[PDB]
RNA sequence: GUGAAGAGGGAAACAACCCAGACCGCCAGCUAAGGUCCCAAAGUCAUGGUUAAGUGGGAAACGAUGUGGGAAGGCCCAGAC
RNA sequence: CGAUGUCGGCUCAUCACAUCCUGGGGCUGAAGUAGGUCCCAAGGGUAUGGCUGUUCGCCAUUUAAAGUGGUACGCGAGCUG
RNA sequence: UGCUGAAAGCAUCUAAGCACGAAACUUGCCCCGAGAUGAGUUCUCCCUGACCCUUUAAGGGUCCUGAAGGAACGUUGAAGA
């Protein structure tokens, strides 16, 4: 018989990471791994065994190349002409918290379980949080 | 290459402060400061500055030459100072100064008022000729470019703001 | 800038010695009392809420009565809110008057328009009408077509068709003020303001002018 | 500024330059020779 | 040769393309095509160079002091450029 | 083909740029107004009448301009025949 | 369109750096709008009584209590199928 994970008895820990000086494509992948629980032996496809991850200094994320001017983020409102276009620097200046969220949501599976995994990311834009009551552990990338 | 290898002499009465890669120069005209690219190294021989390309950078000699030229400009501006003259040409055109601003009537309905940075000193010895003095070269070049843009010298009669040392490729209208 | 809340009474005219009959919509702006001041520390923005008029003691609810008693203000007929700028301060017990617009020339009036009910396309979006003759059948006032055949094969979002027309908040800017009567608590504004007589309107200094 | 595909030198006072990844041709004595890719 | 009359894996989806021919069951293992950052299972594998265009991830005649090289040649410390 | 209803016209629009105007610029054999060519730019606007079933087209008179094309040569379970 | 400026001793708007620049873009003008499930913020108001039962718990039942407020009916509206 193969062991499975029960959502009631599973445990989740709190980790805090600073996104200063690291890349989106090499940080969001680790975040998705630790959100899906692929770093634990108790990994199961249908159970969210991941850990609650907090991200600090999302505006300090480092990106190489000319992506700061050529990295567009297309989306559609729903209307016929409701198409919008932005760039990396505009996103950082206006809504910096929505630059890690897009990457992690794209990397995570699509569905209710993926949304539940995404619900655990407490992405902030500074160097301080209000979740000190959870006693988080500092993590390196 | 050759420019970078050519050294920079700092004359008497000039004080140099080098913290990290940042460079600050003080003296007679004023104080200047400028940071350089992380692909160059600057050394002081107690009487002359030298520049060297660092390891791990392909475009090192070009950056060193640019830094040498910038430091030479800074030291000569601090010691003597940069100057530039504008020879306004055209009927009905004049110039005036009020403290640190420039007033012009370049054939416009409204008078043209232009501000100046804190390190620029202007003078109008003649109605059709003005002069400016400063410590930096890029600032005075930008100021002259703005003055030139106000009234571009036309290729038919030369009316407009033009440099006192440049030339105009004037033409003649057909019949 | 700090606006005020008034009650629309009707439209009329005012004559000038030059021989001009300027239209005007008289607005009755009573003593507008302060109920609460919101600061940047607690609420996150600088604003002030205003109460106008009077209400029945047997009709005002207990939470409203307590909120008014916290300030020391009688029970009005409603609550409005206005944002604040730098250099503008107030207290909780103040009662602003119509004299604030003494040096104001152009104002903006915001209010709920008059409800026209479920209106047709022609009345709602100023559409045109097909011919009433030459063979037309049951399509004298219909909007006609809505889209294209199987490309996209649907209806675009934001299409203009029939629906509710009225009972919505509209703002008219740059209306010229004619006169201010502090004794009668009256404001004279040239033009036409949205809403029927007796409605509540918000008069503010012009944002652009 | 004539914009075309093939850019070259016409007179002896022309300097071919590359700015922002675009090839340009500027002559110091003939405005007609100003070319762009 | 395949489909027709052929299931399965791969090319994101895909009758004919590649690997490969389903008697049935097993929560056993080994491979081919194809892949090993995440979706999605596997190297953020080691040494060696190229690219700075997101080239990779749609295309020509043609044009360019874009660079990474190979082999030569002219002129040149009586001084070249 | 055990039916996907067809040209033109009316209402209703939407998208694109190889742009008609407005916006900015380069060259001019651009003295100025007025012009010619080319680059960027779709935010907005982009005519009324006589003839013809006609799109197209001819003419009259305006307009800052009277755009090019796609949407089953858009739109008949919206109308017209 | 430029300023300074090397690779290329010069030159050069660019490779380091700086500045100007369109009705194009984001704001700025108006409206909707926390089911924005990431379901938000603030000022207020309201009931501060006892009993037993197994399945010992986000448990079941009894008496008393029925508040703030809302709902329903009626008069109705320049609100409205
Ligand atoms: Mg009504
Ligand atoms: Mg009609
Ligand atoms: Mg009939
Ligand atoms: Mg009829
Ligand atoms: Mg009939
Ligand atoms: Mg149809
Ligand atoms: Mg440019
Ligand atoms: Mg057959
Ligand atoms: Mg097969
Ligand atoms: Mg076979
Ligand atoms: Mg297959
Ligand atoms: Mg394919
Ligand atoms: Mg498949
Ligand atoms: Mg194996
Ligand atoms: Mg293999
Ligand atoms: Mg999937
Ligand atoms: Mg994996
Ligand atoms: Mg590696
Ligand atoms: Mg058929
Ligand atoms: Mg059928
Ligand atoms: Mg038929
Ligand atoms: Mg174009
Ligand atoms: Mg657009
Ligand atoms: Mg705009
Ligand atoms: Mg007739
Ligand atoms: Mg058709
Ligand atoms: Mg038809
Ligand atoms: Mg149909
Ligand atoms: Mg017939
Ligand atoms: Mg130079
Ligand atoms: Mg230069
Ligand atoms: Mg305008
Ligand atoms: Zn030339």
């Amino acid at each position: 018989k193969t062991f499975t994970a029960k959502p009631e008895t599973v445990k989740r820990d709190w980790y805090v990471v600073d996104a200063t000086g690291k890349t989106l494509g090499r940080l969001a992948t680790e975040l998705a791994r630790r959100l899906r629980g692929k770093h634990k032996a108790e990994y199961t496809p249908h159970v969210d065994t991941g850990d609650y991850i907090i991200v600090l200094n999302a505006d300090k994320v480092a990106v190489t190349g000319n992506k700061r001017t050529d990295k567009v983020y297309y989306h559609h409102t729903g209307h016929i002409g409701g198409i919008k276009q932005a760039t990396f620097e505009e996103m950082i200046a206006r809504r910096p918290e929505r630059v890690i969220e897009i990457a992690v949501k794209g990397m995570l599976p699509k569905g209710p379980l993926g949304r539940a995994m995404f619900r655990k990311l407490k992405v902030y834009a500074g160097n301080e949080h209000n979740h000190a009551a959870q006693q988080p552990q500092v993590l390196d990338i | 290459s050759r420019v970078a290898k050519a050294p920079v002499v700092v004359p008497a009465g000039v004080d140099v402060k080098i913290n990290g890669q940042v460079i600050t120069i003080k003296g007679k005209n004023g104080e200047l400061t400028r940071t350089l690219n992380d692909a160059v190294e600057v050394k002081h021989a107690d009487n002359t500055l030298t520049f060297g390309p660092r390891d791990g950078y392909a475009d090192g000699w070009a950056q060193a030459g640019t830094a040498r030229a910038l430091l030479n400009s800074m030291v000569i501006g601090v010691t003597e100072g940069f100057t530039k003259k504008l020879q306004l040409v055209g009927v009905g055109y004049r110039a005036a100064v009020k403290g640190n601003v420039i007033n012009l009537s370049l054939g416009f309905s409204h008078p043209v008022d232009h501000q100046l940075p804190a390190g620029i000193t202007a003078e109008c010895p003649t109605q059709t000729e003005i002069v400016l003095k400063g410590a930096d070269k890029q600032v005075i070049g930008q100021v002259a470019a703005d003055l030139r843009a106000y009234r571009r010298p036309e290729p038919y009669k030369g009316k407009g703001v033009r440099y006192a040392d440049e030339v105009v490729r004037t033409k003649e209208a057909k019949k | 800038m700090i606006g005020l809340v008034g009650k629309k009474v009707g439209m009329t005219r005012i004559f000038t010695e030059d021989g001009v009959s300027i239209p005007v919509t008289v607005i009755e702006v009573e003593a507008n009392r302060v109920t609460q001041v919101k600061d940047l520390a607690n609420d996150g923005y600088r604003a002030i809420q205003v109460t106008t008029g009077a209400k029945k003691a047997n009709r005002v609810t207990k939470p409203e009565a307590g909120h008014f008693a916290k300030a020391g203000v009688e029970a009005g007929r409603g609550l409005w809110e206005f944002r604040l700028a730098e250099g503008e301060e107030f207290t909780v017990g103040q009662s602003i008057s119509v004299e604030l617009f003494a040096d104001v020339k152009k104002v903006d009036v915001t209010g709920t328009s008059k409800g026209k009910g479920f209106a047709g396309t022609v009345k709602r979006w100023n559409f045109r009408t097909q011919d009433a003759t030459h063979g037309n059948s049951l399509s004298h006032r219909v909007p006609g077509s809505i889209g294209q055949n199987q490309t996209p094969g649907k209806v675009f979002k934001g299409k203009k068709m029939a629906g509710q027309m009225g009972n919505e908040r509209v703002t008219v800017q740059s209306l010229d003020v004619v006169r201010v009567d502090a004794e009668r608590n009256l404001l004279l504004v040239k033009g036409a303001v949205p809403g029927a007589t007796g409605s509540d309107l918000i008069v503010k200094p012009a944002v652009k002018a | 500024m004539k914009v075309r595909a093939s850019v070259k030198k016409l007179c002896r006072n022309c300097k071919i330059v590359k700015r922002d990844g675009v090839i340009r041709v500027i002559c110091s004595a003939e405005p007609k020779h100003k070319q762009r890719q």
